[PDB]
């Protein structure tokens, strides 16, 4: 019996129920509500009632841990929401708020249902309020499998992570017809809101998958990292890997020349456990890396610069990416580990015309507000305000480390030499820049002041990180009483 | 051992050693007799559903290569209008005190005009043109 | 005796002490620390010690209410910060955190002090952490009277409001010398970070003043609105104006044609008390108005659309502006009053390439998260998701009102008629669009559903607003327990 799904598969596409079956465990899905009708009675809609009413909501179970989910249905009315569709979603989110369980939704709606009038707006508003209230209480993940237009786009935005499917998905606020009507330009749906556009240009989508099957397979892996609720502790899984594994290849990663580049992944991979990195937003703002990883069987958060791309310089997009990652990680009590290599901020008129001052402050706010244990490692250099922003010791950092060839200075040697000698005799470059770099572009001064705990061999990083992260397991820090902060938007 | 390379397997007397490269949870990168393969391990539902999945073909473009970011060209490696092979460095831009090195991803030859040394122009120009 | 200030005034500029004297009451300033030296002992700095060390910090008193302030000094070392300058500021902010008092700072620093090494970075980090921790506890206002460059720019950014002086002030992260060095373009300091640039292009500065004297005079007026701390109640001042003043001119403000424009200030001004509006960011994103005002002697927050500019259409910049204003107003228990007139969102490729999805969600998050009393008035129209975003009744709104000629529909009549009849006989425009607009583009349906409390004459708005704002004085609402939210950055 394979009835009524032949029409769907013929278009090389899967069904909502099949997606739900693929996500959860083999036999642990219990559909909650299945016999519900729209009761519209307008515009010749009194007929063609549907039992499911276009939504599939259940409970399920992943890796032995509970979950909640819902999936849109494209065959029935195009997946449009109504006064009645939104009730099921509201009930699921409320139940997942009472119990410490997350929510995952597979969006496929074609837009609002016009035949209901303003009831669709009512349902949208209720879903928006539930998302707003419960953000930071239970993790929310959203996946977009098909078209997603109109005002329905906003609820995925408030969710913590949004993923996209490559061939047959798109998302935008207004359709290309209106764009043609007002501006006069003919742009296709994919050219407007395709997965690539949101992966590279707008920065909304947190990832892209080639197929639905791969999407489910990796969504399970992502779910294996998250904590169940706000009050539950960070999960710890058994692992045969051990902190005594030898990592001596880190002694040679940093080149002896100051103008040559290297890949920061060569430093990230040895420290964490084998094959346990899940990069977030891999194709957007490549000069910074963010993602999840495990250290001795417990999930941690990774944020590191990359001198491979644009000399590892902070920017607007990198600031937004890092700020969102830090805020989410702190909201759910996940340790943060950072690797620092920054020469400063990206210079240019477009930057000031785009508001670098606002955006660069977001990362600093996220780092200063955080109360989870932090570990910082300075590999090569840290200059100016970039050193302050990237989790400096003064921002209530727990432990800070440096490598023997690091440099921590106010600015580059040339600018310091220029400002320290206004009209000093010519040729001052040769006998002053070298001396200043020798005397003050070294971690000795910063260690004398007390800004780094110790200068360590690069081969001891795994040992030190495991020791510190084990000791810091029970830190309790609290901020002054506030209704909420006022972050620079 | 989980997430490790060596895998010792012994059926009866026969003994074999294979290697485990990596995976994306549907495809396994395993080495057999010093050769890489990608075995697919999927259940009944995944097998019956993988037939109904689009398989797009990636762009096969043999054309000019552009510099991703502005900078300065200080060193060049390849010659104008000769053979080029995959993985060969082509030139090196230096920007904000940093020498990168864009190479040739994959191709057989080129037809183009070289950007001369010290040409601080970049801005996503056509440094090398592949034809 | 007018010694040592003749050199300053000759350049048509005022001194820090003169600014402090102008701000506070005539004789209520008590300078806190005045004999402090830098104790540097490097690069020939062992000499030329200064008593004040370039900073003036005190307590003062404005309108009989306490304050705290500090002012940079440009004559002494260019106003550079040090390990010692930042200590005074930290002490002032800590004291103003213990006591419920705000802080106001007049920035004039030329950058960091190179002769101290990394101690300047240490001081910057401490100030950044204090700003981050105490934001949302005590209001912070910052004014920029002169140059402000380097990494010192970030602390004004975290503060709630930043104002600028016209002729002789600028702010940016990196100087034009580096821009010339890397990109090769010659841009002056004013062309890069002048007050106009931040007033119109970047949206960082919240206002601009022509002179320092006017700056102080209006800063006092702004201070008269704010509450003293997080736990203190909203100030109420005596006022001879009364809720029984006749406003019948509102019956004629809205034109009888749907395509003609009008000025929303003609609706804003009658409702509030006379000469009591303080616009915030007047020259940026003119399609939305935000500011402070008084209603029956108590300060409230005003957020209204304007059909004069771009048909009152929501956008990226307007969303950011409104979101920041709502967040600040809610953080300190200030009532919010909104006027709604929106046809939707601005359509265009640049918008999606710039991330409309992220930015438009910020206003919705700010409106949904808020717990202060809200009053909403729909004058003419509200369509699509814009109706949901602008404080709809479903987002825990207290009271909502509409005017007799309003319209609340899913979308415009043309699109609805197109979607409701695919290939219906030609000429369907004339006998369908008119009928649909007549039947469903009216507040009767939304009133039937229960989305507006009542349909009122435009002459009763002041009476209704005063009644509701008086009754709602003691509302107590609380959100679920969270360490903090996760707003879409
Ligand atoms: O010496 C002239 C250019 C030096 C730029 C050094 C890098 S580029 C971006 C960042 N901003 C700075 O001031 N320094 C770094
Ligand atoms: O009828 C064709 C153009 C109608 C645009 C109506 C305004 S323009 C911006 C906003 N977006 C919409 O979809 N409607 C409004």
């Amino acid at each position: 019996p394979t009835a009524a799904e032949d029409l769907r598969h013929k278009k090389k596409r899967l069904t909502a129920m099949e997606r739900v079956q693929l996500f959860c465990d083999p036999g642990t899905f219990r559909e909650r509500d299945a016999l519900v009708e729209h009761e519209c009675h307008n515009f010749g809609m009194e007929k063609r009632k549907v039992p499911g009413d276009g939504f599939i909501t259940g409970t399920g179970k992943v890796f032995g841990r509970p979950v909640f989910l819902f999936s849109h249905d494209f065959t029935v009315f195009g997946g449009s929401l109504s006064r009645t569709n939104a009730a099921k979603v509201v009930r699921i989110m409320e139940e997942a708020a009472k119990i410490g369980v997350p929510v995952i939704g597979f969006n496929d709606s074609g837009g609002a249902r016009i035949h209901e009038g303003v009831d669709s707006l009512a349902g949208y508003a209720d879903i928006f309020l539930r998302n707003t209230l419960f953000s930071g209480v239970i993790p929310q993940i959203s996946v977009i499998m098909g078209p997603c237009a109109g005002g329905a786009v906003y609820s995925p935005a408030i969710t913590d992570f949004t993923f996209m499917v490559e061939t047959s998905s798109y998302m935008f606020v207004t359709g290309p017809e209106v764009v043609s009507a007002v501006g006069g330009k003919l742009v296709t749906k994919d050219e407007l809101g395709g997965p690539h556009v949101h992966a590279t240009k707008s920065g909304v989508s947190a990832g892209t998958f080639p197929n639905d099957i791969v999407a489910m397979a990796q969504l399970r892996r992502l779910y294996s990292y998250l904590p169940l609720s706000n009050r539950d502790p960070v999960p710890v899984l058994p692992t045969a890997d051990e902190r005594y594994r030898d990592v001596s290849s880190l002694n040679t990663v940093v080149p002896t020349e100051v103008k040559e580049a290297y890949d920061m992944r060569d430093v990230i991979y040895p420290v964490i456990d084998h094959d346990s990195f899940f990069e977030i937003q891999p194709q957007f703002a490549k000069n910074i890396i963010c993602g999840f990883a495990r250290v001795e069987g417990r999930s941690v958060c990774i944020i590191a610069n990359q001198p491979k791309v644009q000399a590892g310089v902070l920017d607007i997009d990198s600031s937004v990416k890092g700020a969102r990652m830090v805020r989410f990680a702190d909201a759910f009590n996940i340790p943060i580990i950072t690797f620092v290599d920054v020469p400063g901020f990206l210079p240019g008129v477009q930057q000031e015309y785009g508001g670098i001052i606002r955006h660069g402050a977001k990362l600093l706010y996220a780092y200063a507000e955080a109360t989870v244990p932090k570990v910082t490692i300075i590999t090569r250099k840290a200059y100016g305000g970039a050193y302050d922003v990237m989790s400096s010791k003064h921002l209530r950092g727990d432990s800070n480390y440096a490598w023997p060839h690091a440099e921590i200075a106010v600015m580059g040697a040339a600018g310091a030499c220029k400002l320290l000698y206004s009209k000093e005799t010519a040729e001052q470059q040769a006998q002053r820049i070298a001396d200043y770099e020798k005397t003050f572009c070294t971690p000795l001064s910063a260690a004398r002041k007390g800004f780094v705990d110790a200068v360590i061999d690069p081969s001891e990083t795994r040992m030190r990180v495991c020791e510190d992260l084990e000791r810091l397991a029970r830190k309790q820090l609290q901020n002054p009483w506030k209704k909420h902060g006022n972050i620079p938007l | 051992k989980a997430s490790y390379p060596i895998i010792r397997v012994k059926d009866g007397e026969a003994e074999t050693v294979l290697q485990f490269w990596g995976t994306n949870e549907v495809t396994y990168g395993m080495q057999m007799r010093g050769t890489t393969f990608d075995v697919n391990v999927m259940s009944d539902l995944q097998s019956t559903l993988a037939h109904f999945v689009p398989i797009t073909e990636a762009t096969t473009n043999t054309k000019q290569i552009l510099s991703p970011m502005p900078g300065v060209i200080v060193a060049i490696k390849v010659q104008p209008g000769q053979m080029v092979v995959a993985g060969e460095e082509l030139l090196t831009l230096e920007a904000m005190k940093m020498r990168n090195k864009i190479h040739a991803q994959a191709d057989g030859k080129v037809k183009e005009v070289k950007v001369k040394l010290g040409a601080t122009v970049e801005d996503n120009e056509v440094l090398v043109e592949l034809e």
